[PDB]
RNA sequence: AGAGUGUAGCUUAAAAGCACCCAACUUACACUUAGGAGAUUCAAUUGACGCUCUGA
């Protein structure tokens, strides 16, 4: 975070795009299982698949 | 902590120019007063 | 309902108070609406000082009923020696304070004396005036 | 439980000259002045200078500088007071007019037969007397000067007890207004001290904590 | 008859065609933003220092009051008693040069 | 020398919520729109570097 803040220097925020592929990869390689379990619970998979 | 409220700004929109004026009263002391026109000295009798 | 155990659950008037002497008991003491007139020649300086005073009062949990400003006095002084005009003006702003208890007033006075701006005097007194 | 009755007072002094502006503060003030000059709406001097010059040029093709020079010469003739009145003296540690930007504090030196403590302007109050009255008497007698000490309230500021027979040093605050000292070259080695010199001189722990409630500024 | 002086005079209506241009550059805006951030940080630090000093003063006064009440149960009321010496409270701020 | 301790101001959270202010709408305060500083003090359930109290 410190390196990113030093490289941006404030001037970039005064409108960056931020890629999405790396963000999706990181989300799938970390908290992906959490969102997957949440979606499964919302869709009603545990209450029907494994009872 | 005297320089805290010293730095100010005109919060209004319509206002004439204001220059730093050193007003000297009978007591003898310069005070940064914002008087009309760029007056450098205004001795108060 | 009344008989039901959920009585008085939607009561909100008892929480809102939708309705000055100087109490001086033995242990508790409270002044009577102290008025702090900020006499100065600059308008921005006086405004900033009043804003800082109000911010300090709000941070210290001090009540601020009124905070009006007094009119300007156009003091026309003729610089004699040669006639040279100099229409000066003296601005004044009042800040009412009531919440004070023992050393709180001393703390506030010390804070004021420590944070004084250039070209601004003081003159604290009671509220009994005629605007 | 014989508690030794002792008092004291932490003298102060209101500043006169303003404090210096930090380079960052100076840049902020310059930016504020620039934005104010940019947001201002016309001016009497500008209206009387620019329009007059334009009219004169138009008439020639068919005030301002004088007043500026007058103001410059008036400012040059008028000599202001010396703001830095500390470096010129340096060794004048016992002078009320030494420091003007920071707060000053009295400092008296007293030596006893049994101890030699760096005694701050202390006092001694009587059971039948009041602490405020004792402090006023000590300020009007020990200092030997006609001062207009403007107090704030009857409450204290800091207490420090010491046992061996208990005791208690009661301190207070007093703001001066016009201190007329008589005979400054007296035997009483009184010294005026602010903050850094206070922390550098005070050797004991009883007074080392007195600076915790003093306006650091 | 409270009549404040906050209404813009009528002279500031017609006279308003002398400085209508307000052009700046990217470097100037960046420098202004940096200066504003630095001043905000400095003001926050100063406010924190002032709050710490106020807390220290309050703690010292509380300790003094406690010591007074412990070693003098007949002077706490006199100490808390506010004296009538604050009605003509008048004091001038610090100037720039001495007399 | 002993006791209390150990996430910035606070937490029956384990790197989040309430605190803060600089600019615009304010006489002023508040709300709202724009940003930041912010911390498990280190070494392997334990040892020491920062404060309060009890003493000399």
């Amino acid at each position: 975070i410190q390196e990113l803040r030093a490289n941006v220097e404030e001037r970039a925020a005064r409108t960056a795009s931020v890629p999405l592929d790396a963000v999706r990869a990181e989300w799938e390689r970390t908290c992906g299982p959490y969102h997957k379990q949440r979606l499964a619970e919302y869709y009603g998979l545990y209450r029907d698949l494994f009872h | 902590d005297s320089s805290r409220a010293s730095l100010t700004r005109v919060h209004r929109q319509a206002y004439a120019r204001l220059y730093p004026v050193l007003l000297v009263k009978q007591d003898g002391s310069t005070i940064h007063i914002r008087y009309r026109e760029p007056r450098r000295m205004l001795a108060m009798p | 309902y009344k008989t039901k155990p959920t009585h008085g659950i939607g009561k909100y008037k008892h929480l809102i108070k939708a309705e000055v002497r100087a109490i001086n008991l033995g242990t508790d003491y409270e002044y009577g609406v102290l008025n702090i007139h900020l006499t100065a020649y600059d308008m921005t300086l006086a405004e900033s000082y009043a804003q800082y005073v109000h911010n300090l009062c709000n941070s210290l949990s001090i009540k601020v009923e009124e905070s009006y400003a007094m009119p300007t006095k156009t003091i026309e002084v003729l610089q004699l020696q040669m006639l040279l005009d100099s229409v000066l003006t003296t601005h004044e702003r009042v800040v009412q304070i009531s919440g004070l208890s023992a050393t709180f007033a001393e703390i506030f006075l010390e804070i004021i004396q420590s944070s004084l701006p250039e070209g601004v005097r003081l003159s604290v007194k009671e509220h009994t005036e005629e605007d | 439980s014989p508690w030794r009755l002792l008092g004291a007072l932490c003298l102060q002094r209101p500043p006169v000259v303003s404090k210096p502006l930090t380079p960052l503060q100076e840049e902020m003030a310059s930016l504020l002045q620039q934005i104010e000059i940019e947001r201002s709406l016309y001016s009497d001097h500008e209206l009387r200078a620019l329009d007059e010059n334009q009219r004169l040029a138009k008439k020639k093709a068919d005030l301002a500088q004088d007043l500026e020079d007058m103001w410059e010469q008036k400012f040059l003739q008028f000599k202001l007071g010396a703001r830095i009145t500390e470096a010129d003296e340096k060794n004048d540690r016992t002078s009320l007019n030494r420091k003007l930007d920071r707060n000053l504090v009295l400092l008296v030196r007293e030596k006893f037969g049994d101890q030699d403590v760096w005694i701050l302007p202390q006092a001694e109050w009587q059971p039948g007397e009041t602490l405020r009255g004792t402090a006023e008497r000590t300020l009007a007698t020990l200092s030997e000067n006609n001062m207009e000490a403007k107090f704030l309230g009857n409450a204290p500021c800091g207490h420090y007890t010491f046992k061996f027979l208990g005791a208690k040093v009661f301190f207070f605050k007093a703001l001066l207004l016009t201190g007329d000292f008589s005979q400054a070259g007296n035997k009483g080695h009184h010294v005026w001290v602010t903050k850094d010199e206070l922390g550098d001189y005070l050797k004991p722990k009883y007074l080392a904590q007195v600076r915790r409630f003093v306006s650091d500024l | 008859i409270p009549i404040e002086d906050f209404i813009t005079p009528l002279k500031f209506l017609d006279k308003a065609r002398e400085r209508p241009q307000v052009e700046l550059t990217f470097e100037e805006t960046e420098r202004r933003a940096l200066l504003l951030k630095k001043w905000s940080l400095y003001k926050q630090q100063e406010r924190k220092m002032e709050r710490d000093t106020i807390r220290a003063m309050l703690e010292a006064q509380q300790e003094a009051l406690e010591e007074l009440q412990l070693e003098s149960p007949k002077l706490h009321a006199e100490a808390i008693k506010r004296d009538p010496n604050l009605f003509p409270f008048e004091k001038e701020g610090p100037h720039y040069t001495p007399p």
